[PDB]
């Protein structure tokens, strides 16, 4: 119930 | 396939006391590297070899073009076409050229492409990307079995798992029993896991990758599974291998519902770390070692009998076992004859390997403390309560 | 879950309180006791006083009459209070019968004290391992150690109490029938087992000897140290 | 460290009472080594992107390697290297993984040579065991609060630059200090020189630093004597 | 005590004096040992870096050069919703990877009835035209698969699950092998069946044995590798798959750990064609799925009646079941012929089948540690005490 | 969720079921097996030692006890809370003696022992008494007015007539095996021969003279234990 | 967890409601006991001295229980009142019943089984209270004991408890020297303790109550020091550490 | 009582540049990002003139540090120990006053409350009828 989580990031490199 | 790595000089270490036997056998080692460096320097004296074939090489290059990226060949089709994905992630539907080998297309080793109009004009066998080089062991770390104390249990599992499949492995399918295909050690921390790994690296007749765990874990999208991909496919492709993995727990820990993009990456990390290692079957000859603290908290399917069989366990060392490792640590101290060494492991503590190694270097400070190296026994008797910091007295008698 | 529970058996069927009352004895301290021939010794390390502790106060060894003699490993309150209902029983069976109290009535009814002490919630378990040794009126050497499951067993040399193993190991390997011969034999034994644990040697250590009917006396720090140099003269002496 | 066949202690953790030295000392061994001082400072190694942190600390390592014998300086440890938490979910997971990556370079399969590495915390007990653990932290230094003499000289450093007068005993004002630490009597320096600057002067009196000590180190107490009395 | 620190002439006299008298000597020797092991690893090169250069008069280099000149490449993408067609409004939405999202139109050599929603579709780089489907192709070398016709484990290789074996074999033997007794009584056969228990029971091998006996080829399917890099084209490769069943007389399709998948846009898409072929297929077929799984995470909308007709538990092995796994992991092995192997199952108090092999594998690991070429019951009870257990029941329970 | 049940002897089960007893009953696998066979000549009882350390005196584990002169026992289980079992036993075998002057059916000695167990959730309990139920499992035989006679005792206090019964760690197999072996025809010494392969094929160690204890009991002698010497003859021949 | 009703055991044995009776000592006044060679005395601090107690008592910290007997109390004001009256009512029951003093291990150990049981069953808080007991009796002279909540004792010559104990009994013991200070020495030294052990520059005799046991006459005196006695003998203190710093 | 008034005050009459901020501002979403905030606001301060920095409701992210036991609450002693860090770090900040307003001061982590990091306590107690009088005549 008392979650409260934090979050990361994965970012992805998008390119042609 | 090719063949394995991580060369190392000779052991020496039979003589300590600097007698010159040390001496002579180092100036023999010294002579023979000098006849290395004298003999290619030599070799690239006079060494005229060159152009040949040159015409079609040149008009080869001249198709391949100026640069050619690299790409990893994700599937085949009809043996015209394939599928290449760029290292930014993008794949395409490129053509195949007439001067590659049919035979070296599979899925997964890398491509040589062109820049413009892609296009598969090579292959290549060593893409090995900067961080899985290095995660290879190059130079073989200068413990070894000798410096290990106590732990013959320890030692004997490993070598059961991980050298005796490497040597003379007939007992194996002799009694048919599938060799252990990956070891967990784990216990309190420096126990030893990580020098027990250091011996093995040392006495080894395959590859040896050590890896972090934590280094596995890569920003981009995609990067962490491909990382442990090539590091797996390395592992195959070099072996025997063994691959270290130290401190598992830090992508072992239980897996849970992913909420963030983060915490999904790292679960796919881990799902491609778990499927690979059930790519390859126990017969084969790459084994994986991974070493933790944390042994409570791992994923319990990591650990699976299908995955990982065995568990070796790195408990706190005994007396005699703290007496060895007292004796090895002082091997190259000058003590003197009123030390004991006996008080500070008949103390009941939990001093480890690294606290008696932490004990022994205190000791040494303290004599130099007083100007002296000889070291007395009032000298290890400070320095067991310097280093070891932090039941209500009477309750229990 | 089922482990805060005195009298709640676990799915597997345990009771983890009593096993965990069986444990804290081991956070105690080393007591062997060997019975000999026409001896029994009891041996245990003695922690050392720092600067000031009245060792007339500390006593680890007692004996619950002139016959019966005992070791304790655990919490010293448990021991005290278990010590002092024994003794009184011990009388209260000399009251209801005149003869004196053979080892086996008065260890069963330790064991039985501790039982029902071990079988309701709101009495907790007394977590005191004992060895007891003593001569019957026939004098015959016999040794008991009681758990704080409420139980008893009658062993001829036993160890309790921290590196209980390590020791009961040594007398497996040590114990023989012609080392009891002669009580300097069971002294030398007893010293050994001691000396394995505790390696300072000199202190740290007491020795209790109950030869027939002598209400033994403890062995004063004077001539233990004589036996100590017997053990290192032997020692030296095979090699 | 060689002949006496020692191995070479490697790093050392700075712990004490919140303002004792500790971020002090560091500051001076920085001042005063030649070794290329590095200041790491906790939760700079914390990124929003995934395996950052872990990256961010081999690239440190790597790069202490490649200059001279260096110094790390972590200060305030115990933001990132606290303690592993069971399991995830809710727990911290990235902030560990670049603990433990940490932990692998202070003493791994390398086994760095020359990277001497010094630690602070106000909480020593909450650190990770794998992290307090010898070879990879020797020397646990405690900052304990200065004593009676001590605060004596911390009062004179941090008043050599003040205008004093005939007649100062800072002896008497160390002793008006019980349990206080350093950064407590540089405050009642501060105080001290404040109170002069009121009434518009340049030197300070003793009753100038006794007044600055009732204020500085003023703290609220148990007002209920009921409370307090519980105990004998 | 104030401890003094070293002074210069201090640490000049502590570095000699007592000192080796080879130590410049010594040291210096493996300074410069080291220095040329540098040497030789900086001029000692790389060598090829071979690239992958087919052996000549294989080359068309003039061909080369022409499909060079003239053909072109094609980026990849997983087509979408189709924006109904009806051959006015061809365009579908495509997206490309990890790049942007086109709504796009097809080819002249493509016709509409070969581009289909969640296909693999090769475009162009400009007009984004869908130049060519790019079905994901079905072959077991890729992933794993079935990879099974006629599994060699035998009703003989499998114990402790009787009550389970019987129930499976009503479940897939009567209405395959023996439709007649099903069509009379006017019953259809169970669609569907559910196998849930706890990892290493045996539950997969247990359906290969029934596979082996079944007179059907078994299908293995993972569903971690539905949601792994083998995510998206799954959808169309378990249609190839069911596909493929449809082709053979008889196919005992099963997925592997389904709790990857039956608790993610492609995994719904998998799971959405599961649902069509399973529902949309004429249960009197021949092709009857078995489902497993571990966590009873399945969707609401899967067990409801005439997708799974029936739930199999796999509780743990009893102790004939147990003695019997020993018995035939033991067959296997160099042994003696008097193993009390029912000693040993009740040694193994509520352990798995998996866990059963891996005791097995340390009491051969034993043997080989006193390298006895036949293992004995104390290495087998050597091998309980390590892997089962992972005073106390000595000193109360007699 | 059974877990909320599992707390205390006072509570029912969705399915009506005493897990705490049950757990009572997994109890007494903790303990060593204890074998029993009836036949017409008598009933045997052979235990178990488990020994646990060489310096173990025999006498000190008593996995066999004698009730009385024509009645033995057999436990396995908690070992205090089978010396308080025996000892109540023994109390009401001298109660029974002094009463009627006479020696009761071994049904009514566990009758009796019954009523001291499942007495658990019973509010006699006031001065102090098990408030848990009993561990250990009880086999009691002898030779009654009916002829020889054994029964095996449940903790839960449930008592059944036995022609062989086998009870705790290897209960299951033993029992099974003696379902082929047992015929009603078994000779006293061909039965006491059957318990002893019975305990080689499932005991974990080798049969020799300290691992076993041996009792006996026939209408013509009383409870008796083989000696030494006794149970050296009894394993001579296997 | 394990933190539950006392009559509770944790799986490493310990016994965590015992274990904070044990901890929760060092939140009460600092007191010690020493033992010189003609005399036992029991020095305590008054933590609680506001302005307006009256003082209307004999002693606070100490509590006088027998003609042979005398004790210092830390801990809970409650469990010290009813440990003081069961102390009281045990002496003079054996005094009753013996027409003897009592002996001092005999009631160190009384009030020790009833701490213990106390905490061995029941399901009751244990008493949160250290006792430092000083006494004589014909069997060894001069004595000294130390309690402790969970129900144990020893033998002491020098022990304090309370706040700031162990490093008063780490000073202690460095200056200690056993078998040859009288009960000037004794007091000078427990003085010094004092003052290192509490948080001012300078102890005041109002904050200190100490009380000697002697024995004269053929008689045991225990008597608390009078204001003008630990004054003088305080400004005595003061004036020889004066003397130790000009000497330094 | 007066607190943030008497911020809006010195912010007004002052020729430093002031940062104005909330301790619940500094509590971001993902993770490293509220330690990441906090040193860019002292950089900021220190790179400019000499500067103020306001942080209204500092109990929000400096309560008294605990064995946090999950995500949230490492994260937010993350952001107080580099606010520690930053205040009375290694690298000393110069001419850069912070100033923090709080309703519970007892609860802040005692490393916050020692001279070198906030040198002045300021209690701001309820008016006492002069400062009544003075209250009722400024506002009437
Ligand atoms: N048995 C042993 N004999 C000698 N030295 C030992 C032994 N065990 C540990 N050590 C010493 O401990 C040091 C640190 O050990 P190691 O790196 O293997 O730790 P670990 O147990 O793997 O712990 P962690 O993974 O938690 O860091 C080694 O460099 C070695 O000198
Ligand atoms: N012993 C001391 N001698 C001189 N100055 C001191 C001493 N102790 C503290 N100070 C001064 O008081 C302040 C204490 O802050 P500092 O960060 O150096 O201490 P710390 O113990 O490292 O604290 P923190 O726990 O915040 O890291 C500094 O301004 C320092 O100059
Ligand atoms: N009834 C059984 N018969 C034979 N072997 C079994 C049985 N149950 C389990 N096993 C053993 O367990 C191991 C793993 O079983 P597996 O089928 O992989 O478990 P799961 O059902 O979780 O997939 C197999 O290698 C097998 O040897
Ligand atoms: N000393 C004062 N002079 C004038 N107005 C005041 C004073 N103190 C409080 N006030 C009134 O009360 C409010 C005080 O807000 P403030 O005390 O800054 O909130 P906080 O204390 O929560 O920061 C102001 O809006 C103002 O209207
Ligand atoms: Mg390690
Ligand atoms: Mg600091
Ligand atoms: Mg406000």
């Amino acid at each position: 119930g008392n979650l409260l989580f934090l979050a990361c990031y994965c970012i992805g490199g998008m390119s042609a | 396939t090719k063949g394995p790595d991580a060369a190392s000089k000779l052991p020496l270490v039979t003589p300590h006391t600097q007698c010159r036997l040390k001496l002579l056998k180092l100036e023999r080692i010294k002579d023979y590297l000098l006849m290395e460096e004298e003999f290619i320097r030599n070799q690239e004296q006079m060494k005229p070899l060159e152009e040949k074939q040159e015409e079609e090489r040149s008009k080869v290059d001249d198709l391949r073009g100026t640069p050619m990226s690299v790409g990893t060949l994700e599937e085949i089709i009809d043996d015209n076409h394939a599928i290449v994905s760029t290292s930014v992630g993008s794949e395409h539907y490129v053509s195949i050229l007439s001067f590659v080998d049919k035979d070296l297309l599979e899925p997964g080793c890398s491509v040589l492409l062109n820049h413009k109009v892609h296009a598969v004009i090579g292959v290549l066998m060593d893409d090995t990307d900067p961080l899985v080089t290095v995660m290879k062991v190059e130079k073989a770390p200068q413990e070894t079995y000798a410096d290990i104390g106590g732990l013959d249990n320890q030692i004997q599992e490993i070598k059961e798992s991980v050298e005796l499949p490497l040597t003379h492995p007939e007992y194996y399918e002799e009694m048919g029993i599938k060799p252990p295909k990956g070891v967990i050690l784990y216990g309190p921390p420096g126990t030893g896991k990580t020098l027990l790994a250091k011996a093995v690296a040392n006495q080894t007749s395959a590859t040896f990758l050590r890896v972090v765990g934590s280094e596995l874990i890569q920003k981009y999208l995609g990067d962490g599974p491909k990382l442990v991909r090539e590091l797996f496919r390395v592992a195959e492709e070099h072996a025997p291998s063994i691959v270290f993995i130290d401190e598992i727990d830090a992508i072992g820990t239980k897996r849970y519902d992913s909420n963030s993009g983060g915490e999904r990456e790292i679960q796919r990390t881990m799902l491609e770390l778990l499927n690979q290692l059930d790519g390859f079957d126990s017969r084969g000859d790459v084994k994986v070692i991974m070493a933790t603290n944390r042994i409570e908290t791992l994923d319990p399917a990591l650990i699976r009998p299908g995955r990982i069989d065995r568990k070796i366990e790195f408990p706190l060392p005994d007396e005699k076992t703290k007496k060895r490792i007292f004796q090895i640590h002082t091997s190259r101290m000058t003590l003197a004859d009123d030390v004991t060494l006996d008080d500070l492991i008949m103390a009941k503590d939990d001093l480890s390997g690294a606290d008696i190694k932490a004990i022994c270097t205190e000791a040494g400070l303290m004599a130099l403390r007083e100007r002296r190296m000889k070291v007395t026994n009032e000298d290890f008797k400070k320095s067991k309560e310097n280093v070891l910091y932090k039941t209500p007295e009477g309750l229990y008698l | 879950s089922y482990d805060r529970a005195i009298t709640v058996f676990s799915p597997d069927g345990h009771l983890f309180q009593v096993e965990y009352a069986q444990e804290a004895v081991k956070k105690g301290s080393t007591a062997v006791g060997v019975r000999g021939r026409d001896i029994v010794v009891l041996g245990v390390e003695k922690k050392s006083v720092a600067k000031l502790q009245d060792e007339r106060t500390v006593r680890k060894i007692c004996a619950l009459d002139d016959n019966v003699c005992m070791a304790f490993a655990g919490l010293t309150a448990d021991a005290r209070i278990v010590i002092n209902r024994a003794r009184v029983e011990c009388q209260s069976h000399r009251l209801t019968v005149e003869d004196p109290v053979t080892v086996e009535y008065i260890t069963r009814y330790i064991a039985s004290l501790k039982q029902r002490y071990t079988q309701s919630n709101g009495r907790r378990p007394f977590g005191i391992s004992a060895l007891i040794v003593g001569f019957d009126f026939d004098g015959t050497p016999r040794l008991y150690q009681t758990d704080p499951s409420g139980t008893y067993h009658a062993w001829k040399a036993n160890a309790i109490g921290r590196g209980a193993k390590s020791v009961r190991e040594f007398l497996e390997k040590n114990y023989t029938d012609e080392a009891i011969e002669t009580d300097d034999l069971t002294i030398k034994l007893v010293i050994k087992a001691l000396l394995e644990v505790v390696q300072s040697g000199g202190k740290n250590i007491e020795l209790a000897v109950m030869r027939r009917d002598q209400s033994l006396k403890i062995l004063n720090p004077e001539e233990i140290e004589k036996y100590v140099a017997e053990i290192e003269k032997e020692k030296e002496e095979n090699e | 460290f060689e002949a006496l066949g020692i191995a070479q202690p490697k790093g050392v953790l700075l712990y004490g009472p919140p303002g004792t030295g500790k971020t002090l000392l560091a500051r001076a061994v920085a001042h005063h080594t030649d070794c290329t001082f590095i200041r790491v400072s906790g939760s700079e190694l914390v990124q929003k992107f995934i395996g950052e942190g872990a990256r961010m600390v081999r690239e440190l390592f790597v790069m202490a390697r490649e200059h001279a014998p260096s110094i790390i300086f972590m200060d305030e440890i115990d933001s990132i290297g606290s303690s592993r938490l069971e399991g995830g979910s809710g727990g911290d997971s990235e902030v560990q993984r670049t603990m433990l990556e940490l932990l692998n370079q202070l003493d791994g399969f390398e086994a760095t040579k020359n990277i001497k590495v010094i630690m602070a915390t106000n909480r020593i007990d909450i650190l990770d065991s794998a992290l307090l653990r010898p070879g990879r932290i020797d020397r646990k230094i405690e900052f304990p609060p200065p004593n009676e003499e001590a605060r004596l000289d911390i009062l004179k450093i941090h008043s050599r630059k003040m205008n004093l007068t005939r007649g100062i005993n800072l002896r008497k004002i160390a002793e008006l200090m019980p349990g206080a630490s350093g950064a407590e009597v540089k405050g009642v320096c501060t105080e001290a020189g404040m109170y002069a600057l009121r009434e518009r002067r340049v030197h300070v009196t003793q009753e100038d630093f006794e007044m600055a000590v009732a204020k500085v180190m003023q703290k609220d107490s148990e007002k209920n004597m009921s409370i307090k009395k519980l105990w004998k | 005590k104030p401890i003094r620190a070293l002074d210069e002439g201090d640490i000049a006299l502590l570095k000699t004096y007592g000192q080796s008298t080879y130590s410049r000597q010594i040291k210096q020797v493996e300074d410069d040992i080291q220095q040329l092991l540098k040497k030789i690893n900086e001029l000692t090169g790389i060598k090829e870096s071979d690239t992958g250069l087919a052996p000549p008069a294989l080359w068309d280099l003039a061909a080369d050069k022409q499909t060079l000149q003239s053909e072109q490449p094609l980026q990849v993408a997983r087509c979408t919703k189709i924006i109904n067609a009806d051959s006015e409004d061809p365009k579908y939405i495509i997206n490309v990877k990890q790049f942007a999202k086109f709504v796009v139109d097809l080819s002249d050599q493509v016709a509409p009835t070969d581009i289909e929603e969640g296909m693999r579709v090769g475009v162009d780089r400009n007009k984004y035209q869908i130049h060519i489907p790019l079905p994901p192709k079905i072959d077991p070398t890729v992933t794993m698969m079935q990879v099974e016709e006629k599994p060699d484990v035998t009703y003989s290789d499998v114990g402790g699950c009787k009550e389970q074996i019987e129930k499976l074999r009503e479940v897939v033997e009567t209405p395959l092998l023996h439709p007649e007794r099903f069509v009379n009584l006017g019953i259809e056969p169970p669609k569907g069946v559910l196998l849930f228990g706890p990892p290493g029971t045996g539950k997969t091998l247990c359906a290969r044995a029934v596979a082996n006996r079944t007179d059907a080829c078994f299908i293995r399917v993972i569903g971690s590798e539905l949601v792994q890099k083998y995510v998206g084209e799954g959808a169309r490769m378990v249609r190839e798959l069911f596909e493929m069943a449809r082709t053979k007389k008889a196919c005992l399709i099963f997925f592997d750990e389904i709790d990857a998948i039956g608790g993610d846009n492609e995994v719904q898409r998998t799971m959405l064609e599961l649902i069509n072929q399973l529902d949309g297929f004429d249960p009197r077929g021949n092709i009857k799925v078995l489902m497993a799984t571990n966590r009873p995470t399945l969707d609401p909308a899967l067990m409801r009646p005439g997708r799974l007709d029936r739930k199999i538990e796999f509780s743990l092995p009893d102790l004939e079941g147990r003695t019997h796994i020993f018995k035939i992991h033991a067959r296997s092995m160099s042994v003696e012929r008097d193993i009390r192997f029912e000693l040993l199952a009740r040694l193994c108090p509520n352990s798995t089948g998996a866990e059963i092999r891996s005791v097995c594998t340390e009491a051969g690991m034993f043997a080989i540690r006193a390298r006895r070429k036949i293992a004995t019951e104390k290495d087998f009870l050597e091998a309980v005490n390590k892997v089962i257990k992972s005073t106390p029941r000595y000193m109360t329970y007699n | 969720t059974r877990s909320e049940y599992d707390r205390g002897v006072n509570t029912f089960s969705p399915e009506g079921r005493l897990f705490q007893v049950e757990y009572a009953i997994e109890a007494i696998k903790l303990g060593s097996t204890a074998i029993g066979i009836q036949t017409s000549e008598g009933v045997c009882l052979a235990v178990e030692k488990r020994i646990t350390s060489p310096l173990m005196e025999p006498s000190s584990i008593e996995k066999i006890v004698e009730i009385d002169a024509h009645i033995g026992c057999a436990m396995s289980g908690l070992i205090a809370d089978a010396k308080t079992l025996i000892d109540k036993a023994r109390v009401e075998t001298q109660n029974h003696w002094f009463t009627y002057n006479e020696t009761m059916t071994v049904e009514s000695v566990t009758q009796a022992v019954s009523n001291l167990a499942l007495q658990f959730g019973e509010e006699d309990a006031d001065p102090g008494a098990m408030s848990r139920p009993f561990g250990v499992a009880l086999l009691f035989g002898g030779v009654d007015e009916k002829g020889p006679q054994l029964f095996h005792m449940d903790p839960s206090g449930t008592f059944v007539q036995c022609d062989a019964r086998a009870i705790g760690s290897a209960s299951e197999g033993a029992q099974s095996s003696l379902q082929e072996v047992y015929h009603k025809s078994m000779t006293l010494k061909e039965a006491i021969k059957s318990s002893l392969i019975i305990l080689k094929q499932v005991m974990e160690e080798k049969l020799n003279a300290t691992n076993i204890e041996l009792a006996t009991v026939q209408p013509g002698q009383n409870f008796h234990m083989f000696t030494k010497e006794e149970l050296e003859e009894v394993i001579k021949d296997i | 967890r394990y933190d539950s009703r006392t009559t509770i055991f944790s799986p490493e044995g310990r016994l965590y409601q015992v274990e904070y009776a044990m901890e929760a000592i060092g939140h009460a006044g600092t007191c010690l006991g020493i033992l010189a060679n003609d005399g036992v005395l029991l020095a305590a601090e008054r933590r609680n001295i506001h302005k307006l107690l009256d003082e209307v008592f004999f002693s606070e910290k100490i509590y006088k229980l027998n003609e042979d007997m005398a004790c210092s109390v830390a801990g809970i004001t409650s469990d010290a009142n009813v440990l003081t009256n069961e102390l009281r009512l045990i002496a003079q029951r054996y005094l009753l019943q013996y027409q003897e003093p009592i002996p001092c291990e005999q009631l160190v150990t009384a009030l020790c089984d009833i701490k213990q049981a106390y905490t061995q069953f029941g399901g009751k808080r244990p008493f949160g209270v250290s006792l430092l007991y000083i006494g004589w009796d014909k069997h060894y002279g001069f004595q000294l004991y130390q309690s402790d909540p969970s129900g144990n004792y020893g033998g002491w010559k020098a022990t304090c408890i309370g706040n700031n104990s162990a490093a008063a009994v780490s000073m202690l013991k460095q200056d200690y020297k056993e078998g040859e200070m009288t009960l000037k020495s004794a007091l000078a030294l427990a003085i010094k303790v004092l003052n290192k052990t509490m948080d001012v520059s300078k102890l005041s005799a109002e904050k200190v109550e100490i009380a000697t046991l002697t024995r004269e006459n053929g008689k045991t005196v225990i008597r608390v020091l009078k204001q003008k006695e630990v004054e003088q003998l305080i400004k005595k203190h003061e004036e020889e550490e004066a003397k130790a710093e000009r000497e330094k | 009582c007066g607190k943030t008034m008497l911020a809006k005050a010195v912010a007004h009459h002052t020729t430093a540049a002031f940062i104005r901020v909330v301790g619940s501002e500094f509590v971001q979403k993902y993770l490293g990002e509220g330690p990441r905030m906090v040193r860019d606001v002292f950089r900021l301060a220190k790179e400019n003139a000499p500067a103020i920095i306001f942080i209204d409701e500092i109990d929000a992210i400096a309560t008294k540090r605990f064995d946090a036991q999950t995500g949230a609450d490492r994260e937010v002693q993350r952001i107080l120990l580099e606010l520690l860090n930053q205040m009375d770090g290694f690298d000393q900040n110069v001419n850069v006053k912070v100033i923090m307003a709080t309703n519970r001061a007892d609860t802040l982590d005692p490393a916050l409350l020692r001279p070198g990091r906030l040198d002045r306590k300021i209690e701001f107690p309820l008016p006492d009828r002069r400062q009544k009088r003075l209250i009722f005549s400024t506002i009437t």
